[PDB]
RNA sequence: GAAAUUCUUGGACCGGCGCAAGACGGACCAGAGCGAAAGCAUUUGCCAAGAAUGUUUUCAUUAAUCAAGAACGAAAGUCGGAGGUUCGAAGACGAUCAGAUACCGUCGUAGUUCCGACCAUAAACGAUGCCGACUGGCGAUGCGGCGGCGUUAUUCCCAUGACCCG
């Protein structure tokens, strides 16, 4: 809660050297502690798994999309948002998707995305009726609050 | 404009779509898929009065043109799909039907099968208009 | 057919002999007395795959209940929670035949 | 021996902050401090260590959930539509 | 400024080989001009063909649907896609002072298609009946749709796609349910009203060709 | 004063029914208040079936019909002259009107 | 009624293949059923409740109506959350009219839908308080029960189903 979204420690078996690579992710909704997260392209379809955009069917609520076929995650990762996969196109290998703003966009069907919304929803309620409780919010990340 | 067939051996089929509202009337002649069309003409292209867009003479002036544009391409027989406005709105086919079917059957074609394709909903939404309804 | 599980366990708690718990029903499997073993759907994953090996060595049926061990506590009438029920002697019940 | 008759928990504020800002908050003050039942054990769950980070204490098993409750509104109809698309390919 | 109808070729469309008549009609496609393929924009076409113009003397209130799968050259080859009931019949069969019964069930054949089948059954007015109603109960309805769910799966789980067509060209199922439900309460107007294919298998090429000889 | 025994409808032992829209207007009428005509009709009346049956391919192809179940409100059902008001003494006859013309 | 605001060669309208989403469950549906009233119609499953009839079981007035005090109570309306297809108060606009801030026509927020807390009002009408009997008939229709010629299927027939007469 440096910024307000929960992370996740995911540990992988690295098949090159004898070592264990650690990672980090953004936790979807309903993750246990001890939960075999698979990851790839032949991956079955449930929460926590991360699999390419071109294979999932239409109308599937996703998060943490890569705008480009690899850049390790850049879209829809805030507290309680989700993008929806709209269509596909077998030739030219593209795929439409709608963003949480309302806009739409065409992404090549070779990137990757986790499945499920971002955990941490409903944050915009509970009005900050206090003043210094917004002050302890912006004592963190940065300095612009007393406008 | 080509034809590979022989005349009396068989009849080459096409299919029409007789749309019939209360103010306009389509005739759309396509092929067996329906995906591929042949010709399309409306009532509104021929009569310069919008209060008789769907007079019965305005379907005859376009159906004769369809059977005139199709005899140059070699069609003898037609199926018929008749179709009202449908939906939650009315369902009675207007007057532009029974004088446009006779109007092209008289104009020399071979009428096949006749059916209804009016889109009847199982369970409607709410029709446009109040509880006391469009009163006038 | 839940009624053929809950209405029989109603009669078993009056009629015959039951043993509830874990350490008490592993003694009672080891000593060759148990005839039927019930598990709830939140016995985590492991002792689920250990009871199926003791019962592999004793040839005793292991049934999986639908709900959790709160529902299984109520279905046994009692007020606490229970993970592993073991039935020794039915008496007048016909649970063993379904 | 009731002594507050409506204000509840938010009686700790007082005359401050208005009225419907001390009524919109009673529910979203009650429903974060409550102790839910776990999904592996019984009745020790109120320790939201932070936002979205619900925590046990007999099972010792942290769940990354909603920000003021355990479950949300949307992600249960989501888990049902994901299990639906998951058995809609195989049958 | 150019007529685009000379840029076209007419093809033919066939049927599988448990029917009588092979030819259905002609369907024009553009030439393969640069990139778009005349086999490709023609292969995914669906033909709504009534069964009495596929047989010699059978009923005419039943329709089949046939998609195209493969191009042989002036030859498309077709496969079963589903069955419809005409609005003439169904609306000429539903009338007041009788009881309507519907049902629906899913089934996978031995090679796999995931067929969904629907049905309907109407109760029959007797011979000397003077009581006007002739309604059924509700337990006798539920004990009827239990048999229709027992029979459609039983006639389907143990055969392929080629032989259920020969069990649908006649009314062999509606005859069977009429004579295994005549015991409870006498119904007369029995049909399977829609058969829909959900998930077709892998495109194996010459199972069709086996269906064309 | 009270004019009909049932109040123009069939609500005897329920307390509530659901509403049903008209066709010409949209006035909402409960179901057992409505005037339900049942219109079966050919697609050709009398003289075009001679010119269908000549120009057809098949041997005396039987024509289909057009089964429509209508509804009406009151003031459409009267302004379009289906029903006419009657005297008090000839209200009670609830046999349907005859089928000669 | 007659038209125009409105859309449209960046391809609308219609035709075919597909795909999402959220509502509504016709035709079958009747002066038929249930519920204390409001009210209740897609299939399937689970949890307990209730009428009527049958009864040579049981307890032996335990009952009737009800000041104060209580539960439920369609729509619309309010404060919150998700969800927003279609309709659509307020509003803008095009005609009509002497004038229309109205009916007519295109767009449309609040709402209409779901869960959670409230509010307790209707021509909530059969405009006829609840319990009790009593005093004419005639046909019907619906559950349970009692018999009966006879057809109908089960076939191998007592018995269960469908008509028919009480
Ligand atoms: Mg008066
Ligand atoms: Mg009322
Ligand atoms: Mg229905
Ligand atoms: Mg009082
Ligand atoms: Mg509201
Ligand atoms: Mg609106
Ligand atoms: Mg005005
Ligand atoms: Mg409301
Ligand atoms: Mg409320
Ligand atoms: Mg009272
Ligand atoms: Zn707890
Ligand atoms: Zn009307």
């Amino acid at each position: 809660p440096g910024r307000g979204a929960p992370l996740a420690k995911v540990v992988f078996r690295d098949p090159y050297r004898f070592k264990k690579r650690t990672e980090l992710f953004i936790a979807a909704e309903g993750i246990h502690t001890g939960q075999f997260v698979y990851c790839g392209k032949k991956a079955q379809l449930n929460i926590g798994n991360v699999l390419p955009v071109g294979t999932m069917p239409e109308g599937t609520i996703v998060c943490c999309l890569e705008e480009k076929p690899g850049d390790r995650g850049k879209l829809a990762r805030a507290s309680g948002n989700y993008a929806t996969v709209i269509s596909h196109n077998p030739e030219t290998k593209k795929t439409r998707v709608k963003l949480p703003s309302g806009s739409k966009k065409v992404i090549s069907s070779a990137n990757r995305a986790v499945v499920g919304v971002v955990a941490g929803g409903g944050r915009i309620d509970k009005p900050i009726l206090k003043a210094g409780r917004a002050y302890h919010k912006y004592k963190a990340k940065r300095n612009c609050w007393p406008r | 404009s080509l034809g590979p067939q022989v005349a009396e051996g068989e009849n080459v089929f096409g299919v029409c779509h007789i749309f019939a509202s209360f103010n306009d009337t389509f005739v759309h002649v396509t092929d067996l898929s329906g995906k591929e069309t042949i010709c399309r003409v409306t009532g509104g292209m021929k009569v310069k009065a919008d209060r008789d867009e769907s007079s019965p003479y305005a379907a005859m002036l376009a159906a004769q043109d369809v059977a005139q544009r199709c005899k140059e391409l070699g069609i003898t027989a037609l199926h018929i799909k008749l179709r009202a406005t449908g939906g939650n709105r009315t369902k009675t086919p207007g007057p532009g039907a029974q004088s446009a079917l006779r109007a092209l059957a008289r104009s020399g074609m071979k009428i096949g099968r006749i059916e209804d394709v009016t889109p009847i909903p199982s369970d409607s939404t709410r029709r446009k208009g109040g509880r006391r309804g469009r009163r006038l | 057919s839940l009624e053929s599980i809950n209405s029989r366990l109603q009669l078993v708690m009056k009629s015959g002999k039951y043993v509830l718990g874990y350490k008490q029903s592993l003694k009672m499997i080891r000593q060759g007395k148990a005839k039927l073993v019930i598990l709830a759907n939140n016995c985590p994953a492991l002792r689920k795959s250990e009871i199926e090996y003791y019962a592999m060595l004793a040839k005793t049926g292991v049934h999986h209940y639908s709900g959790n061990n709160i529902e299984l506590g109520t279905a046994c009438g009692k007020y606490y929670r229970v993970c592993t029920l073991s039935i020794i002697d039915p008496g007048d019940s016909d649970i063993i035949r379904s | 021996a009731k002594r507050t008759k409506k204000v509840g928990i938010v009686g700790k504020y007082g005359t401050r902050y208005g009225a419907s800002l001390r009524k919109m908050v009673k529910k979203i003050e009650i429903s974060q401090h409550a102790k839910y039942t776990c999904s592996f054990c019984g009745k020790t769950k109120m320790k939201r260590r932070a936002v979205g980070i619900w925590h046990c204490g007999s099972c010792m098993k942290t769940v990354a959930g909603g920000a003021w409750t355990y479950n949300t509104t949307s992600a249960v109809t989501v888990k049902s539509a994901i299990r639906r698309l998951k058995e809609l390919k195989d049958q | 400024v150019v007529d685009p109808f000379s840029k076209k070729d007419w093809y033919d469309v066939k049927a599988p080989a448990m029917f009588n008549i092979r030819n259905i009609g002609k369907t024009l496609v553009t030439r393969t001009q640069g990139t778009k393929i005349a086999s490709d924009g023609l292969k995914g076409r669906v033909f709504e063909v009534s069964l009495a113009d596929l047989q010699n003397d059978e009923v005419a209130f039943r329709k089949f649907k046939l998609i195209t799968e493969d191009v042989q050259g002036k030859n498309c080859l077709t496969n079963f896609h589903g069955m419809d009931l005409t609005r003439d019949k169904m609306c000429s069969m539903v009338k007041k002072w009788q009881t309507m019964i519907e049902a629906h069930v899913d089934v996978k054949t031995t090679d796999g298609y995931l067929l969904r089948l629907f049905c309907v059954g109407f109760t029959k007015k007797r011979n000397n009946q003077i009581r006007k109603t002739s309604y059924a109960q509700h337990q006798q309805v539920r004990q009827i749709r239990k048999k229709m769910m027992e029979i459609m799966t039983r006639e389907v789980q143990t055969n392929d796609l080629k032989e259920v067509v020969n069990k649908l060209i006649p009314d062999s199922i509606g005859k069977d349910i009429e004579k295994a439900c005549q015991s409870i309460y006498p119904l007369h107007d029995v049909f399977v009203r829609k058969v829909k294919m959900l998930k077709k298998p892998k495109f194996e090429l010459g199972k069709l060709m086996e269906l064309h000889g | 004063t009270k004019k009909r025994r049932n109040n123009g409808r069939a609500k005897k032992g329920r307390g509530h029914v659901q509403p049903i829209r008209c066709t010409n207007c949209a006035r909402c009428v409960p179901k057992d208040k409505a005037i339900k005509k049942f219109v079966i009709r050919n697609i050709v009346e009398a003289a075009a079936v001679r010119d269908i049956s000549e120009a057809s391919v098949f041997d005396a192809y039987v024509l289909p019909k057009l089964y429509v179940k209508l509804h009406y409100c009151v003031s459409c059902a009267i302004h379009s002259k289906v029903v006419r008001n009657r005297s008090r003494e000839a209200r009670k006859d609830r046999t349907p009107p005859p089928r000669f013309r």
